[PDB]
């Protein structure tokens, strides 16, 4: 009954350790509660990331047994729960919330192999919302010199709207 | 020009943030204390990741090739005015020229994969004779005593004098026994002496040969293998100039 | 990797719900087939596997996935036509070969395409243990024709790179298998076997092969059977050290009886043929064989068995008895150089390891040697040793000792030349070591004498000048001998702490400064790591691509070490480096050398400088980053050494100016000094004046010069005389005793004239 | 900035100062900030740990040689800034009486924008004497 | 000289003869340029005198006499 609240630096061997938040769940309410009754409040965004991070991630000392914020489309539409970066970047998408928190935060980290071409869709159909926020970063300042992706990006969406009937 | 620095927040290269963010993380391990691995191999990570492929094999080659177990110097002017590091780099540089030469063969063995005229098979000497076959599968004239499973015997050789792989050249040498000379244990010795030792004597019999006889045959791997062994000259050319 | 039944049930769910079309639910297949597979859905792994072919097929990763998982399944036939089907698509990975090899090999087939699929992956790979061991099973149950390209193979291998022990091992295994003595002995008699004598099962098989060479070949009289029973000595006695260096008893035991054994079985030797190099080898066996018993009777005392002085006093015995061992000479014939040259180099280490050991047990005493000679060199005596290394047990007659009658022993003291050229011999074979150069600067130090590091390190290093040069570069011109002096230096005085403590704390008599086969890690790991390092640096051995990762590492720790940019080390050991530095300065009179131990003592006082300012201010060091110190913040220094620091650093100034050539400087520097080095070193300058003045002809006025000269340095000498008989600490500060003071006085005083006697102004 | 300062430290004193301290004292006149490179400030609060006081030391004096210089060249309300910043009572009552004392000569009526400046200097020296320990008797 | 003013170890002294083989090596080679070409007569701050005496001083510490390398009563060969 304890293994909801506290929740300790998770740190494992190599027995039959599940401690840590929800304790297989949902990631939604699993963050939830990491935010609200885990770190104090006095930690911040990026110390409670870096906190989850090594929480899910296989560099604690051995096996990890959490979750990890898939990308939601519908009703949890990811890859896994617990997975270590090393092992996501092989196919598994990221999260989304992670990566706008981190453009927040700091442009300078990767971001040509990140961003799912999924606009929050089961499909890849549909750059709505996508383009929306491409744009307001552009407008804002904060991308990076690569016009490939704002041309295939632009190429997609011309094909989109004359496919569903749109021309200016 | 340049990837200068932008007025404030703007939009930069990703090769040049994620090699300041790999640089931000380095000083930070450094105020930190632990000691670091190398910048090196992060920067190779980074462009291994990046979408680019032509500048990060350029910088996997140049990480290949600058960790040889060699001394730091200190400037320039110390690195040519010393000897034997000088020695030391250019036989590394050879070495690694080998090297290249056997990767560049592997991605033409890979490029004509396998159902296409008798493709790469595993193995050294399969696949040096799998890419002579690509190359020239057809008897080049000037041949001398016989071949192995009829292909040239001279351009095995040279390819396999040209990729370094001395294991291939010595099944090359135990499998041409009676399609050659008498100068296998020749070539065997050249092979298994690193400081090519096969007698100062049989060496200049070799160079009097090739300057008497080897002069003016119709074979440019078999002239460039006897020049090789004999030592002659500085620079011999027959067929090669032609942008390789 | 938490996963159960229902967590791989929503993970699928999770999947489904992430993928709106049944060609992407398709392509995710790959995933699909792993997740089945792990839920135990065979059958529903392999549709998923044909699904994501049937819209991505002929590509090398699902090929070796499905590859992969026929392999781990169990359908062996079905792995290798997938195999075989993705190298036919595009070779471009080996792994697909050598998972074809692999199975092959524990297929066991005896078949030509097997033969010929085993040799290309071991063209392949010629490393892995495991691919090795399977390819030589392979064609060693194939014939002959399989074990000539093993052995091709083999010899391409060596001549690559030096091969393994296990590999050696299974060579000569199939070598004896199919009986060629002949070719493993012209294999074995190579001398890069040397360094990989170190398995114990490899060095029992050579053991073996020689043994049943020889009882082939007993009929006929060489030097090659002679120097094959030297390498087999030689070998029982690297196994002998091999299991007691290792942490295990019964095993250091067996090995010490099966040597007393092969001792006892050679003694036969010197009374039979070619007894010239027999006596010094039979001599080797003897010292090897006393080395290997004082080993075993101090790792018994360090696991506590009976009384510590009746454990020091055998094996310092036996200790004398290697020692007066006959040291190997001239030799009347030839053909066994190879077998004689390691065997001299390990009397030559013996013989400097017991001469070491002994000083350090007599400490300062020197009867003690003569009272264990009188005490514990008579049968009962050996009885006694007997009983305590194999627990009474094997017999008398085993051993030298046992055989011969031994009662009284000559009386015998190590030279200290002696020993310094048996360390030189011993180092010419050792290349030098960390642990061994701690060692012995923990026994000099001990000794209480200065030890020669300079001929060690020239002879075990490369040379390199010992001029003015930088301390922020890991290059060899800045890493100086001076530099790996003081580091050596600094390593001994930490691990000095464990020989004061400890010992002292449980018994007033303990055996200190422990040999090399039971060494731990006194130190740090960090320094010896970083040592380690600094070694493959300056040899040029590395592997490809850890190099960067190692000299970078040795960067950030030289600035540290070194104190070059921010760092926390005691003061303790900075103002230990910069008094050994100036003593060191003051002794020799090399100019360069001088000039180069005045740098660092200068750096090492302006390094100082904020720790002495951060103490002024009533704090405490505070730890140093990385473990590499054995002292911390509880042995800072206090306040009231701070003028003792300012007076040393003035002093060390004023050597400075005088050694640079500030006359002037330096003696207005050394008469502000009030100390007896400034007034020597006052005294020194005016006799070098003087000696330089009469140097020249002197006709009047230079002859008037050098009479005010020599007034001036009588005058000094007589206060210099009378401040030695008020106080009697002139000889114990000055390296120069009161005979030459007394000289010079003499000197100059025959030089003034008779008309002044002694202590004269 | 601080990647290739980095770089620049590593090189000694070439003929006076350092090539790595030019250049950051070019970048800083030429940039004029530091709420958030080398510290907020309230009103007259101290110094925060900021993106090179995270990496580097010797901070203080960094900051009190680059207001010299900025003083020297003719920076007057942003190295006043800087040195309450850096916590200089001594230094900011100096720059405040040499930058106050041309204009007694010259008139005192609110006609432009200096008379202005000297009463926001006064205040803010005023405050900091109020808030902390002042200058020198 | 300032290794001579301490001890002579076996391989301080193998240095010291190395050093004074290379010495009188230079100082040959110094004797041959200065009879090749006038030139060295007037690039030259220190007389030939000189360079010859120490070079006689030189092979007398040294030992040897012959006339092969920096004879006795002549420079050059």
């Amino acid at each position: 009954v304890f293994c909801l609240l506290s929740g300790t630096p998770v740190w494992r061997s190599s027995d039959n350790r599940s401690i840590n938040v929800c304790s297989q769940l949902d990631w939604k309410r699993t963050l939830g509660i990491h935010l609200w009754y885990m770190l104090p409040p006095t930690a911040t965004v990026a110390q409670a990331l870096h906190m989850y991070e090594q929480a899910f991630q296989e560099q604690e000392g051995g096996e990890p047994y959490a979750c990890y914020p898939l990308p939601p489309y519908l009703e949890d539409c990811g890859f896994s729960f617990g997975d270590d970066p090393s092992a996501k970047f092989i196919s598994l998408q990221r999260d989304v919330c992670v990566h706008l928190l981190k453009l927040y935060s700091e442009r300078q980290y990767d971001l040509c192999q990140l961003l799912d071409p999924s606009s929050a869709t089961p499909d890849p159909l549909d750059y709505r919302l996508s383009w929306h926020m491409w744009m307001v970063l552009q407008a804002l300042n904060y991308t990076h010199l690569s016009g490939h992706r704002q041309g295939m990006l632009h190429a997609s969406y011309a094909a989109q709207l004359e496919n569903v009937g749109l021309w200016e | 020009i340049s990837e200068s620095g932008a007025p404030g927040r703007s939009s930069l290269d990703n090769v040049e943030m994620a090699y300041a963010r790999q640089m931000y993380m380095y000083n930070e391990k450094v105020v930190s204390g632990h000691l670091q691995p190398s910048l090196v191999d992060l920067c190779t990570e980074a462009a291994e990741r990046l979408d680019d492929k032509n500048v990060s094999d350029l910088w996997v080659m140049v990480k290949q090739m600058t960790d040889v177990p060699l001394i730091p110097a200190s400037d320039t002017l110390k690195s040519r005015c010393s000897g034997q590091m000088q020695m030391a780099f250019v036989r590394q540089a050879l070495n690694y020229l080998e090297q290249s030469y056997k990767n560049y063969t592997l991605i033409s063995v890979f490029a004509n994969l396998q159902q296409a005229q008798l493709g790469g098979v595993p193995g050294t000497y399969n696949l040096v004779r799998s890419f002579l076959n690509i190359r020239l599968p057809t008897p080049i004239p000037g041949l001398q005593d016989g071949e192995i499973e009829g292909y040239p015997v001279w351009a095995l050789i040279y390819y396999c004098m040209r990729c370094g792989d001395l294991m291939a050249a010595q099944q090359v040498v135990n499998r041409a026994q009676h399609q050659l000379g008498d100068f296998k244990n020749c070539f065997q010795e050249y092979i298994h002496n690193k400081d090519r030792r096969l007698s100062p004597t049989t060496e200049n019999k070799l160079r009097l040969h090739y300057r008497r006889a080897v002069r003016a045959s119709t074979d440019p791997y078999k002239r460039a293998v006897y020049c090789i062994i004999g030592r002659c000259d500085v620079s011999d050319n027959h067929s090669e100039v032609a942008d390789k | 990797m938490r996963r159960s039944k229902a967590e791989i049930q929503r993970y699928v769910e999770n999947a489904q719900n992430s993928a709106s079309s049944p060609r992407e639910k398709s392509m995710k297949g790959f995933l699909f087939a792993r997740l089945y597979y792990e839920a135990k859905e065979y059958e529903l792994a392999k549709r998923s596997v044909s699904s994501y072919i049937s819209v991505q097929e002929r590509d090398p990763k699902a090929h070796r996935f499905l590859g992969q998982l026929f392999e781990i399944e169990g359908n062996v036939e079905k792995a290798v036509g997938c195999y075989k089907r993705s190298l036919e698509l595009n070779p471009t990975q080996k792994d697909l070969t050598l998972r074809i090899a692999e199975l092959i090999c524990t297929l066991n087939i005896k078949d030509g395409r097997a033969e010929y699929w085993v040799e290309r992956a071991s063209k392949l790979f010629p490393g892995s243990p495991e691919i090795y061991r399977l390819k030589e099973q392979l064609l060693s149950s194939q014939g002959e024709a399989g074990w000539n390209q093993l052995f091709d193979l083999i010899q391409a291998e060596l001549f690559a790179r030096p091969n393994d022990v296990y590999v050696n091992l299974k060579l000569v295994d199939l070598f004896l298998s199919n009986q060629r003595l002949e070719e493993a002995v012209l294999h074995c008699l190579k001398p890069e076997r040397r360094a990989l004598r170190t398995d114990i099962e490899w060095c029992s098989c050579v053991v073996r092969v020689f043994k049943e060479y020889l009882a082939s070949k007993q009929g006929q009289k060489n030097t090659n059977m002679r120097m094959i029973t030297k390498e087999l000595l030689l070998a029982q006695c690297d196994v002998v050290f091999l299991t007691l260096s290792k942490k295990d008893v019964q095993k250091s035991k067996e090995a010490l009886e099966r040597f007393d054994q092969a001792l006892l079985s050679v003694k036969q030797s010197v009374s039979g043929t070619d007894a010239s190099d027999l006596s010094v080898t039979f001599y080797e066996m003897r010292g090897h064989y006393y080395m290997h018993a004082g080993t075993l009777l101090l790792k018994m005392a360090q696991s506590c068995e009976v009384q510590w002085k009746a454990l020091i006093e055998p094996a310092a015995l036996c200790y004398l008895l290697a020692y007066q061992v006959p040291k190997p000479k001239s030799k009347p014939v030839k053909g066994d150089d190879n077998g004689q040259g390691f065997l001299e180099e390990l009397a030559f280490d013996r013989q400097s390891k017991s001469g070491h050991l002994l000083l350090t047990l007599s400490h300062g005493k020197q009867n003690f040697i003569s009272e264990i000679i009188e005490t514990f060199a008579n049968q009962c005596g050996q009885s006694i040793l007997l009983k305590f290394l194999f627990e009474d047990n094997l017999s008398m007659q085993d051993s030298f000792m046992g055989s011969d009658d031994i009662s009284y022993v000559e009386n015998r003291v190590p030279d200290l030349s002696e020993l310094s050229q048996h360390d030189n011999g011993s180092l010419r074979i050792h290349n030098g070591d960390l642990q061994h150069l701690t060692w012995l600067g923990l026994q000099w130090h001990f000794l209480s004498t200065l030890p020669p590091l300079r001929k060690w390190l020239k002879q075990i290093f490369p040379r390199v000048p010992q001029e003015t040069s930088r301390l922020e570069s890991n290059i060899p011109e800045s890493i100086c001998l001076l530099d790996l002096e003081v580091f050596l230096l600094a390593v001994v005085q930490t691990s000095y702490l464990q020989l004061q403590d400890n010992n002292t704390t449980a018994d007033p008599n303990r055996p200190r400064c422990l040999p090399l086969p039971i060494c731990k890690q006194l130190f740090t790991d960090r320094q010896r790591s970083w040592w380690d390092a600094v070694y493959s640096l300056i040899t040029k051995k590395a592997l490809p691509g850890t190099s960067a990762k190692l000299r970078s590492v040795i960067q950030h720790d030289l600035t540290t070490l070194r104190a070059q940019e921010k760092h926390g080390l005691q003061p303790a050991v900075l103002v230990n480096w910069a008094r050994g530095l100036h003593k060191t300065g003051y002794s020799l009179n090399s100019f360069y050398d001088q000039k180069e131990y005045m740098g660092r003592c200068v750096h090492y006082w302006k390094k100082l400088l904020p720790l002495l300012d951060l103490v002024k201010q009533k704090k405490s060091i505070p730890e140093p980053v990385d473990p590499l110190f054995k002292h911390f913040h509880n042995k800072d220094i206090k306040v009231s050494e701070v003028k003792d620091l300012e007076d040393e650093a003035c002093i060390a100034f004023a050597t400075l100016d005088l050694v640079d050539g500030k006359t002037e400087d330096a003696i207005i520097a050394f008469e502000s000094v009030k100390n007896v080095v400034a007034y020597w070193n006052l005294a020194l300058i005016y006799q070098r004046k003087a000696e330089e003045i009469e140097n020249d002809c002197l006709p009047a006025e230079e002859q008037e010069e050098f009479q005010e000269c020599l007034l001036k340095c009588k005058g000094f000498l007589k206060m210099i005389c009378d401040e030695y008989s008020a106080y009697p600490s002139i000889a114990t500060s000055l390296p120069v005793p009161v005979e030459t003071v007394f000289e010079m006085l003499d000197s100059v005083k025959q030089s003034l004239g008779e008309a002044m006697d002694d202590h004269s102004p | 900035a601080l990647q290739y300062f980095y770089f620049l430290r590593n090189e000694k004193d070439n003929q006076g100062e350092s090539m790595f301290l030019r250049c950051v004292s070019e970048l800083v006149i030429e940039s004029r900030e530091f709420d958030m490179l080398l510290g907020k400030l309230e009103k007259d609060g101290s110094r925060k740990p900021g993106a090179i006081d995270k990496f580097t030391r010797d901070t203080k004096t960094i900051i009190n040689k680059v207001a010299s210089v900025a003083e020297n060249k003719g920076l007057f309300e942003e190295a006043a800034k800087l040195y309450d910043l850096a916590k200089n009572p001594d230094k900011v009552l100096e720059l405040t009486n040499k930058l106050l004392s041309p204009v007694v000569s010259q008139i005192s009526a609110p006609q432009s924008n200096r008379e202005r400046l000297k009463n926001m200097a006064l205040a803010i020296a005023e405050r900091y004497k109020s808030q902390g320990v002042s200058a020198e008797k | 000289e300032e290794i001579e003013n301490d001890c002579l170890p076996a391989e301080e002294q193998e240095e010291f003869q190395e050093c004074l083989l290379k010495c009188k090596g230079f100082l040959k080679m110094i004797c041959d340029e200065y009879s090749a070409y006038p030139s060295i007569a007037t690039s030259l701050p220190v007389p030939v005198e000189t360079v010859f005496e120490m070079l006689d001083s030189v092979k007398q510490s040294l030992g040897e006499a012959m006339d092969d390398h920096s004879p006795a009563f002549m420079e050059n060969h």
